[PDB]
C-alpha cells in the first residue's frame, strides 16, 4: 500500500527507495551510536562467509555453520542456532524498515515546516 | 613439481570436533577405501617403482647455446638470420609458457580461495598484469608469420614513443 | 485407404461426411458422455430436418451454410484418434515396417536358420510369377472401352486366377509388427 | 581426499561402461537393460559419497584430468568442477535416471 | 484467419511489452531501506584496494 | 500389452454395440444383414453406427471406405483386415 | 531475464490450460516453472533457482511417467479426453500423480514448498517489475488450475476410455521406480533444504498477506478451477471465448512464427539466392 | 490374456498389492505432512512478526520536532 | 453407397490371401535355429585411484581445494594454533 | 473372454436418465444410451468427489501421526 | 465473421465455392482428371507388382522436375527489367552494405587503438 500511496495519492511525502538516508543521522538523533559488528573481518574470512552473507549477523552465521559442520551426520539439530540467526535479521530487517520509516516521515517534516513557512506574507 | 615453480600454500584444517552421537558415515568408508581401495593398489605401485629403479635410466634437457639476435646479424646474410629467428621462434614459446603457468599458477589460486578470491587471491591477478602487459607489448599485433625483425620493429616503432613522448 | 477416391463428391457424401465431421467436433467441445449423448441427437434433429429439400438449389445453400457454421464452431483441438492421420501415433510403428522385399538379400547364412519361413515364401513367389500373365491380360481384357477409367482393379472373375495386381495389398508390412 | 576425487572421475568411467559394452559383442550375452540400471543405480551411491563430503565441509574441488592441446597461450585441459552446484544435480540427476531407465524398460516393452 | 492470428499474436505482445514497461515506471518495492554492509560497504573484501583507504560509509542504529 | 483381437471376438463386439442401438432390433441382427435395406436404418444411422464401432474399437475408419461399411459383417472383417487378424 | 522468465511463465501456463494432450500439459508445466526459475536468477537469487531445479526434476519426473503408465495401460490414448476415474481402476499411479500434482502446486510440507514459496515471496519482497510480480503470482495459481484441470480430467470423472480394459501396474519396472520417486518427491524438500550451505540471507520477515500468498493463490487456483470444471456437466453447450483458441493453439506463436519464417527463408534461398 | 485378464465394460479387477502400495504412498505423504506441520509451523505463519511501520514514535525515527 | 458388388469380391478375395500370407508369416516350432559390483565397481575402481593417486596427485594444480572451514574457537591440526574464541554475543 | 448380457445395461438409476427425459421433453430420443450406459452402470457408478482424491489415506496419516506424536 | 484465406492458411475445401460447383464442365473435368490418374495409376501399378522385374521404376514425372530446376533454367533466361535491377541488388547489395558495416567498425577500432583508449587488457591472444 506503500506504493498506492506514492503512486496514486502523494509524491513528496513517500520517499524514493534509492536514497532511504535523504537525511544525516543527526536529526533528531543526539549522538547516536553507530551499528557494531561482532565478527572479526578475518573470522568471516575463514569461515568462507560469502560476500552477502557478511551482515551484522554474519556472527550468529558462524555460530549455525560451526553447529552444522560439527553435528554432521545430524542435520536437523541445529535449529536452535537458526533461529538466532533468522531473528539477528529480523532484528535487522525490522532496522531497515525502522530507517524507512524515519525517512518517510522526516520528509513530510519538510513538507509541513514548508508551509509553516510558507505562511501568508 | 617445483614447490615454487608451481607454488602451493602450506595447509591449515581445522580438526575433528564431533558433538554428535551418530558414527560419521564418511570416517567408516574411508577406513575401507584405504583397506580394499588403497592398500592394494599401493602395493602394485611399489612393485613398479622398484622395477624402475633397478635398471634407472636418465634424461636431460637440452640446453640450447645463445646464438646472435637479429638485431645484431647482417642485412640479407640468410646463414645468421635463419639462426638467429629461430632463437627467437624459440624464446617466443619460452616466453608462451611462463605465460601458461601464470594462466594456471591463478586458476589455482581462486579454487583454493573461494569467496575470498576477490582479495587473497590479488598476488597473482597484480602479476597477470605485469606479465600480460609484457607479452602485449612485444608479442601482440604480430601476424601469423611472426619473426624477430617484427618484433625488432613492434619494439622500435614505440622506443619513438618512449623518446618523442619523454622529448 | 482400401478403396479409391470417387471423381466427384455427391450431394450425400458431403452431407453424410459433415455428419462425422461435426458430430466428432462436437465430442471435443462436450466431453463428458452424457451432454455429449445430449448436444448430438440435438445435433441430429439438425440434419434430421432438411432432410427432405427436394430443392437441390436450396440443399446445397443449407449444406454451404452449414459447414461455414462449422467451420466457426469447431474445436481448435479436437479428439483425433492415436493412430489416424493427424494422430498422435500414426505412423510411429512405420520404423519396423521393412517392405519384405528384403528378405531376399539374406545371407545363406541367416536364411539357415528360420528354415520352413523361406519354405512357405517360395510357394508365394511361385504363385505370384504363376499369375502375373493371366492377370495382366486380365486386366486388359477387361480394360475400359476406350472410357473413363477409375483406379478400380477387377476381381478373378475365374478360378485359379488371383485378383488382379495383388501382391501389394496382399503381403503387405504387419500394421503393428 | 581421493575418495572425493575418485568418486567423481568414477561415475563417468561407470555410465560410460555400458556404452562400450554395446560396441563389443558382450551385451548380446548379458541382459543390458538391466546392467544399465544397476550400474547407474551403483553410480547414485558413488555420486552420494562425495555430497556427504561437501556437507559435511562445504569444500569444492578443481579436477584436471587431462590436457588436449597447448595452443599456445590458451591451454586447453579438460576440467570437472565439483562446486555444490555440480555434486548436488549429480546425484539429483542420476536419481531420476535411475528411476526412468526401469521405466523405460517396462515401457519399450516389445520395442 | 491469418490476419486474426497475425493481429492477434502481436498484439499480445505489444501489450506484454508495453505493460511490462508500465511496470519499470512504477515499480513494486517494500517499505524497506537500504540494506547495510559493515566495514566500508565491505571496500577492503570487495577486492579494494588495501592501501587506499576508502571514505568511511558508517550506519547508524 | 492389451491381447491381440480375433476375428470372433471382432465380431462379438460388433454385434454386440449394435444390439444396444434401439432402432436395430436385437433379435433380428444377423451378421450378413444390410444396415440399410433388411434393418431399416437410414443413411443417417450409418454414419452414427460406423462411429460407435471406431470408438468400440480405437481406430478411425476412413469415410470414402466408411461409406460402405453396411453390412454388420463388412465391419466385421474391415476392422480385422485393419487389425491384422488372421484368426 | 526476470522479465522473459516472466512472460514465458504465464505465456506457459495461460496456453497449458486448455490444451487437452497430457503429456503436453505436463511439458508447458516444465517450461512455466522454469519461467519461475528463470525469474529467481533474474532477480540475482542463484543459490535458491538451483534448489528449483533439483525439486522440481524429482515432481516433474513423477507426473510424466505418471502418465506413461495411463497412456501404456490404456490402448496408447495420450488425450486427457478419452481418459477418466483413473482414480478407482489405477490407484496406484493416482495417489503417484495427486502427491506431483500438489508437489508442483507447492503443497505445505512437499518438496515444492521448501524452494517453491522461497521463490514466491522472494519476489513479493524484491523491487520489480510490477507487471512481472503480477503475472509471476497468478502464473502460480494458472499452475493450480492445470494441475486441477490434470486430475480432474485424467482421475476424478466418469471413465470414457475404450469400452475394453486391459489395465496392469503390476510389474515391479512399473512401481518400484514410481514408488522410488514417490518417496523422493515426498521427502527430498525436507533433506535438501535443511543439507544445504546456509546461503542467500532470505527475509523471512514480511506482512502476512504476503508471507501466505502463495499458500492462498494456489487454493483459489484450484477452487476457481474446480468450479469451472464443474459447471461444465450441465447440459448447457459452451462454446470457445475469443482468448480461447489463443489459449489452445499455444497463443498462435507457432501457427505463425513456423509458417512464415520456415516459408520466406527457404523461398529465397530457391527463387533468389540459388537460382537468381 | 496373462497377468490380469482383461474386463469388457466391467471394472478390471485389482490386485491386492496395486491398492495397499497406492495408499502407502498417499498415506506418507499425509504423514509427513501433518509430521512437519506440528515440528515446525512457520510455513504459513513465519516466526518472526512484521512490525507495524506506523506505530514508531517520532524519537524512534529521529523525527525532530517540527522546528 | 454401399460396396460395388464387384469390389465386394476384390476384398473378398485379397482379404483371403492376406490371412494366408499372415498364417505363413507364423513361425513353426523350431524356426529359429540358432547353430557381482566387484565387477564393474571394484575393478574401475582401483584403476581410477592408481591415476589419482599417483598421477593427479603427482602433477601440479591437478586437484586443488577450497579451503577448509576454519571457525573461532577450532583447532588448526597441521600447526597447532587453536583459533581465537569470538567477541562474546551480548544479546 | 465372454462379454456380459447386453441387457445387463438400462439406462435409469444413471444420469443417462436424466439426460434421457429431457431430451424427451422435446420429442427426442437418442437412440445409443444404452451403449453410454456402462460408464455409469457399476463400479465406475459411484460419483467421484474432488477432497476424496486430495484426502486419500488421510485417515490412517492422522492415525499414524498420533500414535507416532 | 468469414475465413479469409491468405496465400498462406488457404480456403478449406467446404467453404470453397468451387468445390460448391457442379456445371457440366466442372463434373467433366473432375471426370477428365481421374482419369488421367488413373491411367497413370496403372501404369505404374502392373510395373511395380510385376514379377520378374529387377530395373529401376523411373518416375520420369521427377525427372522432368529436376530438369526443369537445374537444366532447363538458363536456357530460358531473357534479361529483363525487374530481374537485373533485382539480379544486382542481391549480389552486390549486402555485399556493400557490409563494407560499410566492417569498415566503419574497424575505423572505429583503429582510432581507438591509436589514440589509445581500446583496453585490450587480458587480451594476449588473437
Ligand atoms: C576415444 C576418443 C573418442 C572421441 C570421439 C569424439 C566424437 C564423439 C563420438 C561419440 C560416439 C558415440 C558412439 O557410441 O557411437 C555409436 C553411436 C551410434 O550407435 P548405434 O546407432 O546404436 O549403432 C548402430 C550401428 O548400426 C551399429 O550397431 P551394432 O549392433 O553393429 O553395434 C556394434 C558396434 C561395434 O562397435 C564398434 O564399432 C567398435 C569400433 C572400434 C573398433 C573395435 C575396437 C578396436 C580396439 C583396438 C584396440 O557398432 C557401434 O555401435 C558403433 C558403430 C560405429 C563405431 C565407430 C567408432 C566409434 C568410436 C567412438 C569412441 O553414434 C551416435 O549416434 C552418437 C554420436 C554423437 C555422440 C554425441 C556425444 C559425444 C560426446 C563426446
Ligand atoms: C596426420 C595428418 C592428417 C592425416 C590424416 C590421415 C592419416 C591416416 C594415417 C594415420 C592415422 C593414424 C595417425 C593419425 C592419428 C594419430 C592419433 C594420435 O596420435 O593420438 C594421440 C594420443 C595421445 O595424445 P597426446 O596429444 O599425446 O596427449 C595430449 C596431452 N596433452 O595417443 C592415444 O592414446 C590415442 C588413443 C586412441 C584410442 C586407442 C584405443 C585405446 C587404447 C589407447 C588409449
Ligand atoms: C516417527 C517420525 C517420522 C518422521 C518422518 C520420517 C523421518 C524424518 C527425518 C528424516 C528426513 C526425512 C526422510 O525420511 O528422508 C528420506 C529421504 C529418502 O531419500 P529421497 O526422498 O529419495 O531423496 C533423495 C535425494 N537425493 O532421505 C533420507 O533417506 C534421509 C534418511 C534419514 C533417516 C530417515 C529415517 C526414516 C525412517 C525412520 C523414521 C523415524
Ligand atoms: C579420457 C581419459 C583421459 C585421462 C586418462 C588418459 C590415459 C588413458 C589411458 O589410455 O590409460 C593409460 C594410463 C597410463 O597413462 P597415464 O596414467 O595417463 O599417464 C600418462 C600421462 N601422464 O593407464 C593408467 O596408469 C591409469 C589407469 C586407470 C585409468 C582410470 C580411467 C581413466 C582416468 C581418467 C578418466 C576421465 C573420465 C572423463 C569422462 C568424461
Ligand atoms: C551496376 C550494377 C547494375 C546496375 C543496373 C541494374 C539494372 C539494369 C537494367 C537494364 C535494363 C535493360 C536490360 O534488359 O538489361 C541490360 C542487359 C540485357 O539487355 P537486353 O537483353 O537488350 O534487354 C533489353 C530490355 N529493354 O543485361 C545487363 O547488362 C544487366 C546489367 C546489370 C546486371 C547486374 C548483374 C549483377 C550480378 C551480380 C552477381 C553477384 C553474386
Ligand atoms: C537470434 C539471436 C542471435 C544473436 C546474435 C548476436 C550477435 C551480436 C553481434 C554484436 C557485434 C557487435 C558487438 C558490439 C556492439 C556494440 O554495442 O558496440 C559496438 C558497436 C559498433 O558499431 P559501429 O558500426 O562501429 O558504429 C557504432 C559506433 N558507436 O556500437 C553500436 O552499438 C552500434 C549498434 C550495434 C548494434 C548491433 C546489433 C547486432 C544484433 C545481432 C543479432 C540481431 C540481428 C541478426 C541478423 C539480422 C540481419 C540478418
Ligand atoms: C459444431 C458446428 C455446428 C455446425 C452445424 C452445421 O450447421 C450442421 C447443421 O446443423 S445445418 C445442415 C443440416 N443438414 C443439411 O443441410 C443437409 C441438407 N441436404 C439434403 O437435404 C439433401 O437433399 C439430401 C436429401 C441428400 C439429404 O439426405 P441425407 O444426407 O442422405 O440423409
Ligand atoms: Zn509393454
Amino acid at each position: 500500500a506503500h506504493l498506492t500511496r506514492r503512486y496514486l495519492w502523494d509524491a513528496s511525502v513517500e520517499p524514493d527507495p534509492e536514497k532511504i538516508p535523504s537525511f544525516p543521522p543527526d536529526l533528531g538523533f543526539p549522538e547516536r551510536k553507530e551499528r557494531v559488528m561482532v565478527a572479526t573481518q578475518q573470522e568471516m574470512m575463514d569461515a568462507q562467509l560469502t560476500l552477502q552473507q557478511r551482515d551484522y549477523c554474519a556472527h550468529y552465521l558462524i555460530r549455525l555453520l560451526k553447529c552444522k559442520r560439527d553435528s554432521f551426520p545430524n542435520f536437523l539439530a541445529c535449529k536452535h542456532e537458526q533461529h538466532d540467526w533468522d531473528y539477528c535479521e529480523h532484528l535487522d530487517y525490522v532496522k531497515r524498515m525502522k530507517e524507512f520509516e524515519r525517512e518517510r516521515r522526516l520528509l513530510q517534516r519538510k513538507k509541513r515546516r514548508a508551509l509553516k513557512e510558507a505562511r501568508v506574507a | 613439481w617445483d614447490k615454487d615453480v608451481y607454488p602451493e600454500p602450506p595447509s591449515r584444517t581445522p580438526a575433528p570436533s564431533p558433538q554428535t552421537s551418530l558414527p560419521n558415515p564418511i570416517t567408516y568408508l574411508t577406513k575401507a577405501y584405504d583397506l580394499v581401495v588403497d592398500w592394494p593398489v599401493t602395493l602394485v605401485r611399489e612393485f613398479i617403482e622398484r622395477q624402475h629403479a633397478k635398471n634407472r635410466t636418465y634424461y636431460y634437457h637440452r640446453q640450447y647455446r645463445r646464438v646472435p639476435d637479429i638485431t645484431e646479424c647482417k642485412e640479407g646474410d640468410v646463414l645468421c638470420i635463419y639462426e638467429a629467428e629461430m632463437q627467437w621462434r624459440r624464446d617466443f614459446k619460452v616466453d608462451q609458457e611462463i605465460m601458461n603457468i601464470i594462466q594456471e599458477r591463478l586458476k589455482a589460486c581462486q579454487q583454493r580461495e573461494g569467496e575470498n578470491y576477490q582479495q587473497n587471491c590479488a598476488k597473482e591477478l597484480e602479476q597477470f598484469t605485469k606479465v600480460t602487459k609484457a607479452y602485449q607489448d612485444r608479442y601482440l599485433d604480430l601476424g601469423a608469420y611472426y619473426s624477430a625483425r617484427k618484433c625488432l620493429a613492434k619494439q622500435k616503432q614505440r622506443m619513438l614513443e618512449e623518446r618523442k613522448a619523454a622529448r | 485407404a482400401f478403396c479409391a477416391p470417387p471423381a466427384y463428391l455427391t450431394h450425400q457424401q458431403k452431407v453424410l461426411r459433415l455428419y462425422k465431421r461435426a458430430l466428432r467436433h462436437l465430442e471435443s467441445w462436450c466431453i463428458h458422455r452424457d451432454k455429449y449423448r445430449y448436444f448430438a441427437c440435438l445435433m441430429r434433429a439438425r440434419f434430421e430436418e432438411h432432410k427432405n429439400e427436394k430443392d437441390m438449389m436450396r440443399a446445397t445453400q443449407l449444406l454451404r451454410e452449414a459447414e461455414e457454421e462449422f467451420w466457426q464452431n469447431q474445436h481448435p483441438q479436437p479428439y483425433i484418434f492415436p493412430d489416424s492421420p493427424g494422430g498422435t501415433s500414426f505412423e510411429r510403428y512405420e520404423c519396423y515396417k521393412v517392405p519384405e522385399w528384403c528378405l531376399d538379400y539374406w545371407h545363406p547364412s541367416e536364411k539357415a536358420m528360420y528354415p520352413d519361413y523361406f519354405s512357405k515364401r517360395e510357394q508365394w513367389k511361385k504363385l505370384r510369377m504363376e499369375s502375373w500373365d493371366r492377370e495382366v491380360k486380365q486386366l486388359q481384357e477387361e480394360t475400359s472401352p476406350d472410357g473413363i477409367m477409375t483406379e478400380a482393379l477387377p476381381p478373378a472373375r475365374r478360378e485359379g486366377d488371383l485378383p488382379p495386381l495383388w501382391w501389394h495389398i496382399v503381403t503387405r508390412p504387419r500394421e503393428r509388427p | 581426499m581421493n575418495i572425493f576425487t575418485t568418486s567423481i572421475l568414477l561415475i563417468f568411467i561407470l555410465l560410460l561402461s555400458p556404452i562400450l559394452i554395446s560396441m563389443s559383442n558382450l551385451i548380446k550375452h548379458i541382459n543390458f537393460p538391466l546392467y544399465t540400471t544397476t550400474s547407474i543405480k551403483f553410480s547414485f551411491i558413488i555420486s552420494l559419497l562425495p555430497l556427504l563430503m561437501f556437507f559435511h565441509n562445504n569444500m569444492e574441488y578443481m579436477i584436471t584430468t587431462w590436457h588436449w592441446v597447448t595452443m599456445n597461450s590458451m591451454e586447453l585441459k579438460m576440467s570437472f568442477k565439483t562446486d555444490f552446484f555440480s555434486i548436488l544435480f549429480t546425484s539429483v540427476a542420476l536419481f531420476v535416471t535411475w528411476s526412468i531407465m526401469q521405466f523405460s524398460s517396462w515401457y519399450m516393452h516389445s520395442d | 484467419s491469418w490476419d486474426v492470428m497475425c493481429k492477434h499474436l502481436f498484439g499480445f505482445v505489444a501489450f506484454m511489452v508495453f505493460m511490462f514497461w508500465v511496470g519499470h515506471v512504477f515499480p513494486s518495492y517494500q517499505p524497506v531501506g537500504p540494506k547495510q554492509y559493515p566495514y566500508n560497504n565491505l571496500y577492503l573484501e570487495r577486492g579494494g584496494d588495501p592501501t587506499k583507504e576508502p571514505e568511511p560509509v558508517v550506519h547508524y542504529d | 500389452d492389451a491381447p491381440p483381437l480375433t476375428l470372433d471376438g471382432i465380431k462379438d463386439r460388433v454385434l454386440y454395440v449394435l444390439k444396444l442401438y434401439d432402432k436395430i432390433d436385437p433379435e433380428k441382427l444377423s451378421v450378413n444383414s444390410h444396415f440399410m435395406k433388411d434393418l431399416g436404418l437410414d443413411s443417417l444411422d450409418q454414419v452414427e453406427i460406423i462411429m460407435a464401432m471406431e470408438d468400440e474399437f480405437g481406430f478411425e475408419i476412413p469415410d470414402i471406405d466408411a461409406e460402405k461399411l453396411m453390412c454388420p459383417q463388412e465391419i466385421v472383417d474391415y476392422i480385422a483386415d485393419k487389425k491384422d487378424v488372421y484368426e | 531475464m526476470l522479465c522473459l522468465g516472466a512472460l514465458t511463465t504465464l505465456f506457459t501456463a495461460i496456453c497449458a490450460l486448455t490444451q487437452n494432450d497430457i503429456k503436453k500439459i505436463i511439458a508447458f508445466s516444465t517450461s512455466s516453472q522454469l519461467g519461475l526459475m528463470m525469474v529467481t536468477l533474474g532477480m540475482n537469487q542463484p543459490h535458491l533457482a538451483f534448489l528449483h531445479i533439483c525439486t522440481h526434476a524429482f515432481f516433474k519426473a513423477m507426473l510424466f511417467m505418471c502418465s506413461g503408465s495411463i497412456i501404456h495401460s490404456l490402448a496408447d490414448e495420450q488425450d486427457i479426453r478419452k481418459m477418466g476415474n483413473i482414480t478407482k481402476i489405477m490407484p496406484f499411479t493416482s495417489s503417484c500423480l495427486v502427491i506431483g500434482s500438489l508437489a508442483l502446486t507447492g503443497m505445505p510440507f512437499l518438496t515444492g514448498f521448501y524452494s517453491k514459496d522461497l521463490i514466491i515471496e522472494a519476489i513479493n519482497t524484491c523491487n520489480t517489475n510490477a507487471w512481472a510480480l503480477l503475472i509471476t503470482l497468478i502464473a502460480t495459481s494458472m499452475t493450480a488450475m492445470y494441475s486441477m484441470r490434470i486430475i480432474y480430467f485424467v482421475t476424478m470423472t466418469k471413465p470414457r476410455f475404450p469400452p475394453l480394459i486391459s489395465i496392469n501396474e503390476n510389474d515391479p519396472d512399473l512401481m518400484n521406480p514410481i514408488k522410488r520417486l514417490a518417496f523422493g518427491s515426498i521427502f527430498a524438500g525436507f533433506v535438501i533444504s535443511y543439507n544445504i550451505p546456509p546461503t542467500s540471507i532470505p527475509v523471512l520477515t514480511m506482512p502476512w498477506f504476503l508471507k501466505t500468498t502463495a499458500l492462498i493463490i494456489s487454493v483459489l487456483g484450484f477452487l476457481i478451477a474446480l468450479e469451472l470444471n464443474n459447471l461444465t456437466m450441465k447440459l448447457s453447450m459452451n462454446k470457445a471465448n475469443p482468448y480461447s483458441s489463443f489459449s489452445t493453439l499455444l497463443g498462435f506463436f507457432p501457427s505463425i512464427i513456423h509458417r512464415i519464417t520456415p516459408m520466406k527463408s527457404l523461398n529465397l534461398s530457391l527463387k533468389t539466392s540459388l537460382t537468381l | 490374456g496373462v497377468h490380469i485378464q482383461p474386463r469388457y465394460r466391467e471394472f478390471p479387477q485389482l490386485t491386492r498389492s496395486q491398492v495397499i502400495q497406492g495408499e502407502f504412498l498417499s498415506s506418507l505423504m499425509w504423514f509427513w505432512i501433518l509430521w512437519r506441520f506440528w515440528h515446525d509451523s512457520d510455513a504459513v505463519l513465519g516466526h518472526f512478526s512484521y512490525p507495524d511501520p506506523s506505530q514508531w514514535t517520532d524519537e524512534e525515527l529521529g523525527i525532530p520536532p517540527d522546528d | 453407397s454401399g460396396y460395388t458388388p464387384d469390389e465386394k469380391l476384390r476384398l473378398q478375395q485379397l482379404r483371403e490371401l492376406r490371412r494366408r500370407w499372415l498364417k505363413d508369416q507364423e513361425l513353426s516350432p523350431r524356426e529359429p535355429v540358432l547353430p557381482f559390483a566387484v565387477s564393474h565397481v571394484l575393478i574401475p575402481m582401483w584403476f581410477v585411484h592408481y591415476y589419482v593417486k599417483y598421477h593427479m596427485a603427482t602433477k601440479p594444480y591437478t586437484i586443488v581445494s577450497s579451503k577448509p572451514r576454519i571457525f573461532p574457537g577450532d583447532t588448526i591440526l597441521e600447526t597447532g594454533e587453536v583459533i581465537p574464541p569470538m567477541r562474546d554475543f551480548p544479546d | 473372454m465372454e462379454l456380459p448380457d447386453y441387457r445387463q445395461w438400462k439406462i435409469e438409476g444413471t444420469p443417462l436418465e436424466t439426460v434421457q427425459k429431457k431430451l424427451a421433453a422435446r420429442g427426442l430420443r437418442d437412440p445409443w444410451a444404452r451403449n453410454e450406459a456402462w460408464r455409469y452402470m457399476g463400479g465406475f457408478a459411484g460419483n467421484i468427489t474432488f477432497p476424496s482424491v486430495i484426502l486419500k489415506g488421510f485417515k490412517w496419516g492422522f492415525a499414524a501421526f498420533v500414535v507416532a506424536l | 465473421s468469414k475465413y479469409k484465406p491468405a496465400p498462406l492458411a488457404t480456403l478449406p475445401s467446404t467453404l470453397d465455392p468451387a468445390e460448391y460447383d457442379v456445371s457440366p464442365e466442372t463434373r467433366r473435368a473432375q471426370v477428365e482428371r481421374l482419369s488421367i490418374r488413373a491411367r497413370l495409376k496403372r501404369e505404374y501399378l502392373l510395373q511395380y507388382n510385376d514379377p520378374k522385374r529387377v530395373s529401376h521404376i523411373e518416375d520420369p514425372a521427377l525427372i522432368r522436375w529436376t530438369y526443369a530446376r537445374s537444366a532447363n533454367i538458363y536456357p530460358n533466361f531473357r534479361p529483363t527489367p525487374k530481374n537485373s535491377l533485382l539480379g544486382a541488388v542481391a549480389g552486390f547489395g549486402p555485399l556493400i552494405f557490409w563494407y560499410y558495416v566492417f569498415k566503419t567498425d574497424r575505423d572505429r577500432k583503429e582510432r581507438l587503438i591509436q589514440e589509445g583508449k581500446l583496453d585490450r587488457k587480458f587480451n594476449i591472444s588473437y
